[PDB]
């Protein structure tokens, strides 16, 4: 059972390699230069600094080893700096509509430095973007091919939501108030995923710490920090133990 | 007093009472009062163009109802 | 001799530029350093769907007079 060098996956998937790009699909630089994708009047001022990387939607996307085959991009791969690319169509920042029309097809994107979940305002989506050397990028919908893999990672980034925008706003809040809330949310209406209950929680304790510190570490400027609230104490003692042991005290 | 709705990228809409007089600097401080956001983090926008924090509401066309698109940096 | 040129950046500022067909690409990051305070080496140029290689000049790329360049940068 022979696996990539790079990406690590079983290479006997005739499902796994990468198809074709999309039509016409150009270099990073290239796209991003599309008139399509600026939201600016160009005036000699500017409106943004030059240490800001300009920030677009993602639709249709594919994540690719440098082996061509799809890959996902939560097992480590990218931390390791191991080279994730992609390719989709670039959209304009407010756009919202998923459909390829009116973007821009983008060939061997990245690699990929960073991705991250963000979007923890109360809004119905979770957000997931990637960093490049050029752009960011917020992701819309998986082309076809990537659906799969995408699919996989929603639930515990939906959990993740909903644990970082209730320890954001209910600052003395007890575990079991946090199950309450879990229990009552219901899941987005774009996925097909099923109630989230508290083992949803402890199945993904460490994954769901790390997105609570994550999102604390990114405040520069903490404008609704979480730390180590009542109900963040309890979800740090779990995620430091195996989830038989989370289990037993549930 | 007018209203005017605020889509961030989530889908989240936020509704505020505004007069073609606010600068975009104003409805940020608008935005930041109810949701707490940062105005040095808020990038506005309608008709596709980002809006500059000097310049008016009326400025730019808004009429009642329509809706801007707020993006965090 | 010399030919205006424009630097369109994707920060929505447009940089205009006195250049000559015999400049190099690099020639042309270096102008747009003293100007703009862009180090050469996180710049990239496009021309036509290409990116412009530093040791050829404007006039290899058949770039003209009033012809729009487009700065990338990667940091
Ligand atoms: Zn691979």
């Amino acid at each position: 059972m022979p696996k990539c060098i790079q990406c690590g996956q079983y290479l006997d998937d005739p499902d796994l390699k990468y198809g074709q790009h999309p039509p016409d699909a150009v270099d990073e630089p290239q796209m991003l230069t599309n008139e399509k994708l600026s939201i600016f009047d160009a005036n000699e001022s500017g409106f943004e600094s030059y240490e800001a990387l300009p920030q677009h939607k993602l639709t249709c996307f594919s994540v690719y080893c440098k082996h061509g085959h799809l890959c996902p991009i939560d097992t480590g791969l990218i931390e390791k700096n191991i080279e994730l690319f992609f390719s989709g169509s670039a959209k304009p920042i407010y756009d919202d509509d998923p459909s390829l029309e009116g973007g821009v097809n983008g060939k061997n994107l990245g690699p990929i430095n960073e991705w991250w979940i963000t979007g923890f305002d109360g809004g119905e989506k979770a957000l997931i973007g990637f960093s490049t050397s050029f752009a960011e990028y917020i992701l819309m919908d998986p082309s076809p091919e990537y659906a799969p893999i995408f699919g996989l990672m929603q639930e515990k980034i939906y959990i993740s939501k909903i644990v970082v925008e209730f320890l954001q706003s209910n600052s003395d809040s007890t575990y079991e108030d946090l199950i309450n809330k879990i229990e009552t949310t219901v899941p987005p209406s774009g996925l097909n995923l099923n109630r989230f209950t508290e083992d949803s929680l402890l199945r993904h304790a460490q994954f769901v710490v790390e997105q609570v510190e994550s999102y604390d570490e990114a405040g520069d400027s903490d404008e609704q920090p979480i730390f180590l609230t009542p109900c963040m104490r309890d979800l740090i003692k779990l995620a430091g133990v195996t989830l038989g042991q989370r289990r037993a005290q549930a | 007093h007018m209203q005017i709705f605020v889509k961030t990228l989530t889908g989240k809409t936020i509704t505020l009472e505004v007069e073609p007089s606010d600068t975009i600097e104003n409805v940020k401080a608008k935005i930041q009062d109810k949701e707490g956001i940062p105005p040095d983090q808020q990038r506005l926008i309608f008709a596709g163009k980002q809006l500059e924090d000097g310049r008016t509401l009326s400025d730019y066309n808004i009429q009642k109802e329509s809706t801007l698109h707020l993006v965090l940096r």
